[PDB]
C-alpha cells in the first residue's frame, strides 16, 4: 500500500506515481541497466494488458494489489544520484552563509565589558 | 558604516550617529516565540505532575528497585570484602554490637 | 495508636520501632480512607515517619 | 632512529595544525607530511630490520614517569619487541602511502591541511600505542587513536550523517574502553605491575580475559560490535583507508597477541561467527565502500581464530594483519579512484568498462583481489592457508565448526571480491562519468602497497611460512577449490528467487535496528523518567503559597 | 564558463528535441518547443513518466514527484531545466 | 597572620576608591586578588613533603581559629587562587568586587580551618553573598537563591547540635584533641553526612545547584562550580575521617549505594536537557560523587585520588562554564536550538570546547584521566563491584557530552564570531594547567 | 517608514468619567500604559481615596476602590485566586472593603487603561477605615484636602 | 522555499508523535539491558551461592 | 566539487512537542532523528517483528554445531595427540589454562591435567 | 466536612491540560510506500507478476 499523501492522489497521477516508482525499484533490483531493459519493457507491457479496463471496484483491487507488492518490494539500499537528498555527496561543504563581523570589540567600552551587579 | 573610533583609537560611543553601531548586542538572535514557550514549559515542568497510573508505576519499579538493587548490591559487596580479609562479621548501622575497626595490631 | 502499638509489642515479644511503624500506618489507613488518591498513601507514611521520629 | 619511528610523525601533525601552516599553505603541507612519514618509514625499515633479522630488541626511558602513586608506577616507557617492530613496520609503510594518496585525492577539498594534521596525529597515536611498555601507554594510544578517529570521520562537519556515525562510533569504542578499563584494574591488582614483559599468567579469574577481549573486540568491531564499521564509508577514502589497514581495527588484535591471556572458546566462537556474518554482509550488497569494510571485519575474524589457536597461531595471526593491511589499503585506494573517475559515484551499478580508469589502477585492484582472496602463491595465500592447517589440527571440538565456518567465509570471500572487479570493470558501461585521473602520487602510492606486497611473499613475515604441517592432498587443495567455486559463482553473478532471505541479507540482520530501540529508546525514557518524575517530581520540593 | 550554476538555453532545448524523437508514433517534424505532450504528440502517461525518467538520466537529475506531475509539455520541461542549478 | 590581615585590610580599599578613576578602580580589584596567588605559591614554596603532616601552625588563643596546611588544603588554596582573578576579569561593578573579594576571603580562611565550629561559622558566612549574587534583579533567578540558602541552612542547622555535643563531650572543638576523644561518634556523624551531601551534590538533596549555577552570572558560576563542592570533600577529609570512623564505617553501604544511584541518576538526567548550561550543571555530579566514593573508600591511596579529582574538575568545568558564558554574552541566548556551526563561526572557541569537553570525559593526556585511573584504583581495591558500575557507564556521559557539542558546533554556521584576546587570555590558564598536569603533574 | 504623522499625546489620551463619592462628577485623561489609580493621583483626589497594597513586595503601591460597569468587566487583567497575590488581592478585600462588597468592586492597580478605556465610566467605592503604620492610616471620615500627590515618599516603613 | 522545486517542499510532514514507549516493553528491554551489562554481579554472586552451598553440605556431612 | 547548492531548514512555526530532544536539527534539510530507525519509516518498511521471529529461529540454526559437538565429541576424534614436548619442557606449557597441551589423552596425568583447567571467576579466600 | 489539614495541601492530583493547536512537525522526503511490513512469508513473494516481470524476461 502507498503513503496517505500518494492516497490522495489522482486516479491517473496514482498509476503514473506507482508505475515509475515500479520502475525506480526495478533499477534498485537491477544487476545492471543493461539487465533492467528487458524488465523494463516488460512492465510496460503489463499495464498495456490493463488498458481497457471500466469496472472501478476491479480496477481498484488490481491498483490495490500492485500497491502491496510494491510496498512489499521496498529497497534497503536505494540507487541515489550522490549530489541529491540521501545521497553521499549531499551536504559536503556548502558555501558560506553571510556573517557580520564585529572589529575590535575590546577596544569599545573599555573597563566596563564584565557583569552587572 | 558608522565611525564608532577616532584614526587614532578613542572609541567614540556615537550616541548621536545616524548608522547603527556596533556593540555587544549586534550578534544577539532573533527569539522564536515558540522555541521561548518550549523553553519556559520545560524550565517550569514541574506544574505537569501527577500521581497517575503511569508515573506511579515507574517511580516504583525503577526509581526505589533500583535503589534497593544498589543498596543490597553495596551490602554484598560489603560483607565478601569482610569475608576476604579474614573478619568476623561487622555491625552495620543498626546491627547489633559487634566488631567493628579491626585492630592494626591484629593479625586476622 | 495506642491498642495496636501495645499489640504488635506483645506479638513479637520484643521491642523496637516496627511496632510503632504498623501503629503508625494503620493510624494514617483508618484516617485516609474515603479521601481522594494522593491521601492513602501519604498520611500512613506521615503518622509512621512521626512515630519513627518520636523512637 | 628509535625514538623516530614514534616523535616524527607527532611533531609533523602539530606543525601541520599549527599556526605555522598558516604561512605554508596546502602546498607545503603536503611536503612537510610527506618528508615526515618518509623520514619515519625509513627509521622503521632500519628498526624492522635490526630487530626481526638480528634480534635486538631495545627498551627507552622517554619522560621518567607518568604518574607513580602507591604500588602503582606508570612511566613514559618504550620498548622494541618483534611484535613492536612489526606493528611500526606496516603502520608506517601503510600510512607513508596513505598520506601520498590523501595529498592528490583532497586535493580540491578547502581544508586539506586539517585533514594531513589529523591524519599525522592518527598515524603518530598508533605508534604511540604500539609502542607502549606498560598499560597505561597501550590506554593512552587507544584514546588517542580513537580521538583522531573522531575527528577524521568528522572532517566534513556539515552532513548529519557523519557526526551520528562518527558518536556512535565513538560510544561503542568507549564502552569496549570502559571494558578494557576494568580488565587493567584487574591485571594491575592481580599482578603488581603494567610492562608487558613483567606480566607472566598461567591461569586468571577468566574476566581478565572476558574483558580484555569484549574491549579489543570494540576496536575490532567483531559480533555485536561490528555496525559502526559501515557507516564510517562517510569520511574521506584515506581515513577509511587507514583505520582500515593497519590502525585501529587492528590494535584489539594487536593487544591479543602481545598479551595472550585468553580463553581459547569464547575467542573461537567469536571469531567464527563475526567472519560468517562478514562474510554473508560482504556478498549481499552494492555500495563498494561497505563490501570493503565487511571484508576487514571478514580478516579480522580469522586473525581472533588464529590468535586463539595458540602462541604459533598467535604469530601467524600478527602475519596475517601484516600481508593483509597492505592490501586492504590498496584495495580502499584503488575504489576511491575508480570512485573519483565516476563522479563521486559510490554504488556499483552504474560502472562498467575499460575508459573510465587507468591501467595501473585496475591492475593494482587486480593483483589486491588476488591476494586478498587466497589465489595460490600469494600473500594472503600464505597467511590463510597457515592459518587454515593450523586450524584443520586443533585439539579443540569446538574448532571443527570454525573450520567450516572459515571455509564457507573464504568461498564467499572469493564470491563478492570476484563480484566486484565483475562489477567495475567486466560488465557494460552503465553511468554517466568519465574522467580518468592519472596522476603521478596515487599511482606511486599503489605501487609502493604493490611492492610491500611483494616483498611480504619474497621475505616471509615469521618462520611459520614454509613450515609445513601434514595434511592429505584433498585439504591443502579446499580453499583453492572454495576460491575457484567462487569465482566460477561471481562469474555467473547469478541469483536465487528466495528474495525473503535477500531482505535479511541486505539489512545487515537488523542489527542496527535492534540496538537502536532495545538499549537507546529505553536509555531515553530512563533519562525522562528520572528527570522529569524524580527531580521535578518526587525530589521536588514546592513552594508554601502565603 | 556562462550561468550561476545554470546552463544555456539553447543546448538544453537541444537535448529536450534529441530525447523526445525516441517514439515509434513521434514523427520528427512536429516536434518544437513548448509542444504539447498528450494533445500534439501523442504520448500516454506511461510515455510522460518514460519521458521524464529519461531526461533525468539525460540531465542527471532526481526529479522531485510532485514536480514531475508538473511535467506535462516540452516547454515545461525545457523551463525546469532552465531553473536547474545541478543538472549536467 | 600578619601578611593575611594586611591582604584583608589592602582588599577592602576597592570602597574608599572613588568611582571617577575607573582604569586604577579595575586595577586595584585585580592586583587584590593577584596578591593571594603570589602568597599561595610563597608557602607551597616554603612548604616540606619530608615534615610533618601539618605544617605552618598557628592559634588565635581561646577563639578557636585554628590555621594548618596539608596537602589538600594548599592544592584547593591554589586552584582557588587561579580561579579568582579569571571571576575578577569578568565583572565591571564594585559590589561584585566586594562580594567575590569576601567570598574569597571566607573559602580560603575555612580551607586550612582545624576548629569544627571554626569550620561551621567560617563557612556559611557566604550564604547571604551567594544569596545577592544569585537573584539578581535583571537576570537571575529568586528562587534558585532561595533553594540553595534553604538547602545550606537545613545542613548546618542539623550539623550544630552534634556539633557543640562532641564539644561538651571532649571539651574543645580543635580537631587533633576531637580526634583524640572517645564520643557518641553516630550523632556527629550523621550531622556531618547531612552537612556535607548537601554541599557536595548527592541524591536526594541536591537540587538547589542546576537552577543555581545557572541562574547565577559567570563569575559567581565558576565560583560555585570550582569550590564550594571541594569544600565538602576537605570537608570529609579533614574532619569526618579523623574524627568518627566507626560512622564512616557503618555508613560506608549506604553511602556507595547513594552515590552510586546518584551518578546514574545524574548522568541519564543529562541527556534529557535542552540547555547548555544545564547540561554543565549535571555533569559535575557524578564527579563529585566518584570523588565521594574514593573518599570512603580509603583502600591505597584515597585521599591523594580525590584531591587529584577535585583539581581536576575544579580545572576543567570553569572553562566549560568560561565557553558557556561568552557564548550567552555575545549571543543573549543559552538555548540550545539556537547554537549552530559555531567551528566555522567560533574556530579556537570551538576547539577550546572540543578540548574541555574530552577532559571533562576522562581522556588520556589530561589529569582528569589519571584522577578517575586513581580514584577507580582505590573503589576496585575495596570491591570491584563498584568499579565496575563506574566503569560501565562511561560511555553514558560522553554520549551527551559529544551530542551536545556535534549539535551546537557542525551544522549551519550562525551565531557569533570568535573568541577575543579577553576571553582566550581567561581559558588560558585552565588549558596550561591541564596540560601541565597532564603530562608531569609529579616529579 | 513615510509620511507618518507625528507622535502626539492625542493619539494616546484615554479620558475616564470618575465621579467621588460626594456624587460629583469628574473629567480624567489617561494615558495607555498606566493604571487608572495612578492618573486619580495625578487628578488631585485625597489622599483619603487611597490605600497600600496588602501584598509581599508591592506594598508600595497605591490603589483606589472603584466600580467597573458590566461591560468593562472583561478589560480587567485576570488574576490568580490560588496565587500569592490573589492570596493578597483576597486580603485586600477581607479587611479594606468588609460589607462594602459589591459584584462591581475592583482595585484600579489592576487597570492598564488601553483604547477601549476611552469613555469608560466609573466611580469611587467606600471603605472601612484601616491603619497601615504611623505614617498612613485612614480615619474613616473624608474629611481632608491634602493631595496624596502632595506626599513626597511612599514609605512602606 | 527558493530550492523546493529542486529538492522538494515541506509539504510532507513527519509521522511521528513524540510519545513515550509502551510500559511493558520499556520494563522488559530494561531487564534485558540490565541482565547484559551486569553479568559480573550475577556471576559474583553466584559464585558465591555456590561456595556457601559447598559449605553447607560440608557443614551437614561433617556432624554425624 | 565542493559549493553545491543546499537547502535549509525553515524554523518551526506550531508548538513544539513536549520531548522535542530527539530530532535533530542541523540546520540543513533533511533533518533525522536522534537515532536511525528510532521513530518513523525503516528503509524496506520492515518491523522489529520480522526480525524477531527471524532470529528467534536463526539463532538456535546456528549456535546448534556448538552444542553438539562440545556435548557429544571429545577430543579422541583427532588423530593424532598434540605437540610433544620433554618433561622439563611441558611441564611449564601445560601450566597455562589457554594452552592446548592439555588436550592430550595419552598424558599421564590426563585427568589431573584436565582437572586443573576449569575457570573460576571470583578469587576465593 | 471537618476542615482538615489536607484541605490546604495543594494535592498534585490534577491531570495536566494540552491543547487543541496543531503542533510542529519537520517535513521529511517522502515515502511512496511506508506499508508496514510484518511477515516472513508472503505470496506476494511468490506472485506470478514478480515473475514475469523480474525472472521470466531474458
Ligand atoms: C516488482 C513489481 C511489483 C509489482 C508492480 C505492479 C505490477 C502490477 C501492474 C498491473 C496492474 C496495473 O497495471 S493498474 C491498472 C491501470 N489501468 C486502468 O486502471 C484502466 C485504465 N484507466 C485509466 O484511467 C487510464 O487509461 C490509465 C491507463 C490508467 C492512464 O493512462 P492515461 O493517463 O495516459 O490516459
Amino acid at each position: 500500500m502507498a503513503s496517505e499523501v500518494v492516497l490522495a492522489l489522482p486516479h491517473k497521477l496514482r498509476v503514473m506515481r506507482m508505475y515509475r516508482t515500479g520502475l525506480k525499484e526495478l533499477i534498485n533490483w537491477s544487476a545492471n541497466r543493461h539487465e533492467w531493459y528487458p524488465r523494463a519493457y516488460a512492465l510496460r507491457q503489463e499495464f498495456e494488458d490493463s488498458k481497457a479496463l471500466t469496472d472501478r471496484e476491479e480496477i481498484r483491487k488490481k491498483l490495490e494489489h500492485g500497491e502491496e507488492l510494491l510496498a512489499r518490494f521496498r529497497h534497503w539500499e536505494p540507487l541515489i544520484k550522490p549530489e541529491f537528498v540521501g545521497g553521499t555527496a549531499y551536504s559536503i561543504n556548502p558555501a558560506q552563509p553571510k556573517l557580520k563581523f564585529i572589529p575590535n570589540y575590546d577596544a569599545m567600552d573599555e573597563y566596563k565589558k564584565g557583569d552587572h551587579l | 558604516e558608522a565611525k564608532q573610533f577616532t584614526p587614532d583609537g578613542k572609541y567614540m560611543p556615537g550616541i548621536f550617529s545616524k548608522a547603527k553601531p556596533l556593540d555587544r548586542s549586534t550578534q544577539w538572535v532573533h527569539k522564536n516565540p515558540y522555541i521561548e514557550a518550549w523553553y519556559y514549559r520545560r524550565d517550569h515542568f514541574e506544574n505537569e505532575f501527577v500521581w497517575n497510573y503511569r508515573t506511579t508505576i515507574e517511580a516504583l519499579w525503577f526509581l526505589g528497585g533500583f535503589t534497593a538493587a544498589a543498596y543490597a548490591l553495596s551490602v554484598f559487596a560489603f560483607r565478601q570484602a569482610d569475608r576476604r580479609s579474614g573478619y568476623p562479621k561487622r555491625q552495620i548501622l543498626g546491627d547489633e554490637p559487634a566488631m567493628v575497626l579491626p585492630d592494626e595490631r591484629q593479625f586476622y | 495508636f495506642s491498642f495496636t502499638d501495645a499489640t504488635v509489642e506483645n506479638m513479637r515479644g520484643k521491642h523496637d520501632m516496627t511496632s510503632g511503624m504498623v501503629a503508625g500506618a494503620v493510624t494514617g489507613f483508618l484516617f485516609g480512607m474515603g479521601r481522594p488518591m494522593p491521601q492513602p498513601v501519604a498520611w500512613p507514611l506521615a503518622f509512621a515517619g512521626a512515630a519513627v521520629a518520636a523512637d | 632512529m628509535f625514538l623516530l619511528s614514534v616523535f616524527f610523525p607527532l611533531l609533523g601533525g602539530l606543525v601541520n595544525t599549527s599556526p605555522i601552516a598558516r604561512f605554508l599553505g596546502h602546498r607545503g603541507s603536503s611536503i612537510i607530511a610527506i618528508g615526515c612519514m618518509v623520514v619515519a618509514f625509513i627509521s622503521s625499515v632500519v628498526i624492522y630490520y635490526e630487530v626481526v633479522f638480528m634480534g635486538c630488541a631495545v627498551s627507552v626511558d622517554v619522560f621518567g614517569t607518568w604518574f607513580s602513586v602507591g604500588t602503582f608506577h606508570a612511566g613514559w616507557t618504550f620498548n622494541f619487541d618483534l611484535l613492536t617492530a612489526n606493528m611500526l613496520f606496516t603502520v608506517t609503510g601503510v600510512s607513508m602511502a596513505v598520506h601520498m594518496y590523501a595529498c592528490d585525492y583532497m586535493r580540491q577539498d578547502p581544508h586539506l591541511n586539517l585533514f594531513l594534521g589529523y591524519l599525522s596525529y592518527f598515524t603518530g597515536f598508533m605508534c604511540v600505542l604500539v609502542a607502549a611498555d606498560n598499560l597505561l601507554v597501550m590506554l593512552v594510544g587507544w584514546e588517542g587513536i580513537g580521538v583522531c578517529s573522531y575527528l577524521l570521520i568528522g572532517y566534513w562537519s556539515h552532513r548529519l550523517s557523519a557526526v551520528k556515525s562518527a558518536q556512535k562510533a565513538i560510544l561503542v569504542n568507549r564502552v569496549s574502553d570502559g571494558l578494557l578499563m576494568w580488565g587493567v584494574l584487574w591485571v594491575w591488582y592481580h599482578l603488581g605491575s603494567l610492562e608487558y614483559d613483567l606480566l607472566n599468567v598461567y591461569s586468571a579469574s577468566g574476566f581478565v580475559g572476558l574483558s580484555i577481549l569484549i574491549g579489543a573486540m570494540g576496536k575490532s568491531a567483531q559480533i555485536l560490535f561490528h555496525v559502526w564499521l559501515a557507516d564510517a564509508m562517510e569520511g574521506p577514502t584515506p581515513v577509511s583507508a587507514l583505520i582500515h589497514a593497519a590502525t585501529l581495527v587492528t590494535a584489539g588484535v594487536y593487544l591479543l597477541v602481545r598479551l595472550h591471556i585468553h580463553d581459547e572458546m569464547f575467542v573461537i566462537i567469536v571469531g567464527s561467527l563475526t567472519a560468517f556474518m562478514a562474510g554473508v554482509f560482504g556478498a549481499t550488497q552494492s555500495d563498494l565502500k561497505r563490501v570493503i569494510a565487511y571484508s576487514t571485519c571478514s580478516q579480522l575474524g580469522y586473525m581472533m581464530v588464529s590468535l586463539g589457536l595458540g602462541e604459533t597461531g598467535g604469530e601467524a595471526s600478527m602475519g596475517h594483519l601484516m600481508t593483509h593491511a597492505s592490501f586492504k589499503a590498496a584495495l580502499f585506494l584503488a575504489a576511491g579512484m575508480v570512485i573519483s573517475g565516476n563522479g563521486g559515484n559510490q554504488h556499483i551499478a552504474r560502472y562498467g568498462g575499460s575508459a573510465h580508469s587507468a591501467m595501473f589502477t585496475m591492475l593494482t585492484l587486480m593483483v589486491a583481489s588476488l591476494s586478498l582472496i587466497g589465489w595460490p602463491e600469494l600473500s594472503g595465500f600464505y597467511s590463510k592457508e597457515t592459518i587454515l592447517n593450523l586450524a584443520a589440527i586443533c585439539a579443540d571440538p569446538i574448532a571443527d565448526v570454525a573450520h567450516t565456518l572459515l571455509l564457507l567465509t573464504a568461498m564467499l570471500t572469493s564470491a563478492y571480491t570476484t563480484k566486484l572487479f565483475y562489477q567495475c570493470f567486466m560488465v557494460d558501461f552503465s553511468g554517466s562519468s568519465v574522467t580518468p585521473v592519472r596522476n603521478v602520487l596515487p599511482i606511486l602510492a599503489m605501487a609502493i602497497l604493490l611492492l610491500d606486497i611483494m616483498l611480504k611473499v619474497w621475505v616471509g613475515t615469521n618462520l611459520l611460512s614454509g613450515m609445513l604441517f601434514f595434511l592429505p592432498w584433498g585439504v591443502k587443495t579446499l580453499p583453492f577449490g572454495l576460491m575457484v567455486a567462487g569465482i566460477l559463482t561471481a562469474t555467473a553473478a547469478v541469483g536465487s528467487e528466495r528474495f525473503t532471505l535477500i531482505r535479511f541479507c541486505g539489512s545487515r540482520w537488523g542489527f542496527d535496528q535492534l540496538f537502536a530501540r532495545s538499549p537507546v529508546n529505553p536509555i531515553f525514557d530512563l533519562g525522562r523518567i528520572t528527570w522529569a518524575i524524580g527531580d521535578r517530581g518526587l525530589l521536588s520540593v514546592g513552594n508554601l503559597r502565603a | 564558463g556562462f550561468g550561476g550554476g545554470f546552463l544555456d538555453k539553447d543546448s538544453v532545448t537541444e537535448r529536450v528535441l534529441h530525447v523526445t524523437k525516441h517514439f515509434e508514433k513521434i514523427d520528427a517534424s512536429k516536434v518544437s518547443p513548448a509542444a504539447s505532450f498528450e494533445k500534439d504528440l501523442g504520448l500516454d502517461s506511461l510515455d510522460v513518466v518514460e519521458l521524464v525518467m529519461a531526461l533525468e538520466e539525460e540531465f542527471g537529475l532526481e526529479i522531485p514527484d510532485a514536480e514531475a506531475d508538473k511535467i506535462a509539455s516540452v516547454g515545461d520541461a525545457i523551463n525546469y531545466i532552465c531553473s536547474n542549478p545541478m543538472a549536467k | 597572620m600578619f601578611i593575611s590581615v594586611l591582604l584583608i585590610l589592602f582588599a577592602l580599599c576597592v570602597t574608599l576608591i572613588p568611582e571617577a578613576h575607573y582604569h586604577m578602580v579595575r586595577v586595584w580589584s585585580f592586583v587584590a586578588t593577584i596578591i593571594p596567588m603570589w602568597v599561595v605559591t610563597w608557602m607551597w614554596w616554603n612548604f616540606d613533603a619530608s615534615g610533618h603532616g601539618l605544617q605552618m601552625l598557628v592559634i588565635l588563643g581561646r577563639s578557636h581559629l585554628a590555621f594548618g596546611i596539608d596537602g589538600v588544603a594548599l592544592s584547593l588554596m591554589l586552584l582557588t587562587t587561579v580561579l579568582f582573578p579569571i571571576c575578577m576579569m569578568l565583572l565591571r561593578t564594585v559590589a561584585g568586587f566586594m562580594t567575590f573579594i569576601l567570598l574569597e576571603v571566607l573559602v580560603l580562611s575555612a580551607l586550612c580551618v582545624l576548629d569544627l565550629l571554626g569550620f561551621y561559622i567560617l563557612f556559611e558566612a557566604s550564604l547571604i553573598l551567594l544569596f545577592l549574587l544569585i537573584g539578581r534583579a535583571p537576570y537571575g533567578s529568586l528562587e534558585a537563591a532561595y533553594k540553595i540558602v534553604l538547602y545550606t541552612m537545613a545542613g548546618s542547622l542539623v550539623l550544630l547540635p552534634t556539633l557543640f555535643m562532641i564539644y561538651s563531650e571532649c571539651g574543645t572543638t580543635n580537631v587533633l584533641y576531637m580526634t583524640c576523644a572517645y564520643n557518641h561518634q553516630t550523632v556527629l556523624g550523621w550531622g556531618l553526612l547531612a552537612v556535607l551531601a548537601v554541599k557536595i551534590p548527592l541524591m536526594p538533596v541536591h537540587l538547589w545547584l542546576p537552577e543555581a549555577h545557572v541562574a547565577a552570572p559567570t563569575a559567581g558560576s565558576v565560583l560555585l562550580a570550582g569550590v564550594l563542592l571541594k569544600l565538602g570533600g576537605i570537608g570529609f577529609l579533614r574532619f569526618m575521617l579523623p574524627v568518627v570512623p566507626e560512622f564512616c564505617v557503618s555508613v560506608f553501604p549506604l553511602v556507595s549505594t547513594l552515590c552510586l544511584v546518584s551518578f546514574l541518576f545524574s548522568t541519564l538526567s543529562t541527556l534529557r536537557q535542552i540547555d547548555l548550561k544545564k547540561i554543565v550543571a549535571y555533569s559535575s555530579i557524578a564527579h563529585m560523587s566518584m570523588v565521594t566514593l574514593a573518599i570512603f573508600s580509603q583502600s591505597e591511596f584515597s585521599a591523594y585520588s580525590s584531591s587529584f579529582l577535585m583539581i581536576a574538575h575544579g580545572l576543567i568545568s570553569p572553562a566549560l562554564f568560561l565557553i558557556v558564558g561568552i557564548l550567552y554574552d555575545r549571543a543573549h541566548t543559552k538555548f540550545i536550538l539556537y547554537f549552530s556551526g559555531l567551528g566555522a563561526s567560533m574556530p579556537i572557541g570551538s576547539t577550546l570546547f572540543f578540548l574541555f569537553t574530552l577532559g571533562n570525559l576522562a581522556f588520556p593526556l589530561f589529569p582528569n584521566f589519571i584522577a578517575e585511573v586513581l580514584c577507580m584504583v582505590s573503589i576496585f581495591a575495596v570491591h570491584e563491584l563498584l568499579a565496575y558500575v563506574f566503569c560501565v557507564c562511561q560511555v553514558l556521559g560522553a554520549a551527551y557530552g559529544f551530542w551536545a557539542f556535534n549539535r551546537v558546533v557542525h551544522g549551519l554556521p550562525r551565531g557569533p564570531a570568535d573568541v577575543t584576546r579577553t576571553e582566550f587570555h581567561t581559558v588560558l590558564p585552565l588549558l596550561i594547567g591541564a596540560v601541565w598536569l597532564g603530562i608531569k603533574p609529579m616529579a | 517608514h513615510g509620511p507618518a504623522q507625528t507622535p502626539t499625546v492625542f493619539d494616546k489620551l484615554v479620558e475616564v468619567t470618575v465621579v467621588d463619592m460626594n456624587g460629583i462628577r469628574h473629567r480624567v485623561r489617561g494615558l495607555q500604559g498606566q493604571s487608572l489609580a495612578q492618573a486619580l493621583v495625578e487628578y488631585g483626589f485625597p489622599d483619603t481615596y487611597f490605600f497600600p497594597n496588602m501584598g509581599f513586595y508591592t506594598q508600595h503601591i497605591v490603589d483606589a476602590h472603584v466600580f467597573v460597569p458590566k461591560e468593562f468587566w472583561g478589560k480587567v487583567q485576570n488574576v490568580d485566586p490560588e496565587s500569592d497575590d490573589g492570596l493578597a488581592v483576597k486580603r485586600m478585600f477581607r479587611d479594606i472593603v468588609q460589607d462594602y462588597q459589591r459584584d462591581t468592586s475592583f482595585f484600579a492597580s489592576y487597570i492598564t487603561l488601553g483604547a477601549e478605556h476611552n469613555g469608560m465610566t466609573v466611580g469611587i467605592g467606600p471603605i472601612k477605615p484601616w491603619i497601615l503604620h504611623s505614617e498612613w492610616a485612614f480615619a474613616g471620615v473624608h474629611d481632608s484636602r491634602n493631595k496624596q500627590f502632595d506626599k513626597p515618599t511612599v514609605e512602606i516603613w | 522555499t527558493s530550492l523546493d522545486h529542486v529538492f522538494g517542499d515541506n509539504s510532507n510532514k513527519l509521522n511521528y508523535n513524540f510519545e513515550p514507549m509502551g510500559m511493558g516493553s520499556l520494563f522488559i528491554r530494561t531487564m534485558v539491558m540490565v541482565g547484559v551489562f551486569f553479568f559480573p554481579v550475577f556471576i559474583m554472586i553466584n559464585d558465591d551461592y555456590k561456595y556457601t552451598s559447598f559449605l553447607d553440605k560440608v557443614a551437614a556431612a561433617k556432624a554425624a | 566539487g565542493a559549493g553545491a547548492p543546499v537547502k535549509l531548514a525553515p524554523r518551526p512555526d506550531k508548538p513544539l512537542p513536549t520531548w522535542y530532544e530527539l530530532w535533530w536539527d542541523n540546520g540543513y534539510y533533511p533533518g533525522q532523528p536522534a537515532a536511525d530507525f528510532m521513530f518513523g519509516a525503516w528503509p524496506g518498511n520492515m518491523t522489529e517483528t520480522y526480525y524477531l521471529r527471524f532470529w528467534s529461529v536463526f539463532g538456535l540454526a546456528l549456535a546448534a554445531p556448538f552444542y553438539y559437538v562440545a556435548n557429544f565429541t571429545d577430543e579422541t576424534r583427532m588423530p593424532m595427540v598434540p605437540q610433544q614436548y620433554p618433561a622439563e619442557v611441558r611441564d611449564v606449557l601445560v601450566q597455562r589454562r589457554n594452552s592446548m597441551l592439555k588436550h592430550d589423552f595419552s598424558a599421564p596425568d590426563f585427568k589431573e591435567v584436565k582437572d586443573r583447567a576449569k575457570i573460576y571467576w571470583t578469587p576465593m579466600y | 466536612s471537618m476542615k482538615t489539614l489536607a484541605d490546604y495541601i495543594r494535592w498534585r492530583n490534577k491531570e495536566p491540560i494540552k491543547a487543541s493547536v496543531e503542533e510542529w512537525r519537520p517535513p521529511v522526503p517522502v515515502i511512496n510506500y511506508d506499508k508496514p511490513q510484518n511477515d516472513v512469508l508472503s505470496a506476494l513473494d511468490k506472485d506470478p507478476i514478480v515473475r514475469r516481470v523480474l525472472i521470466n524476461p531474458k
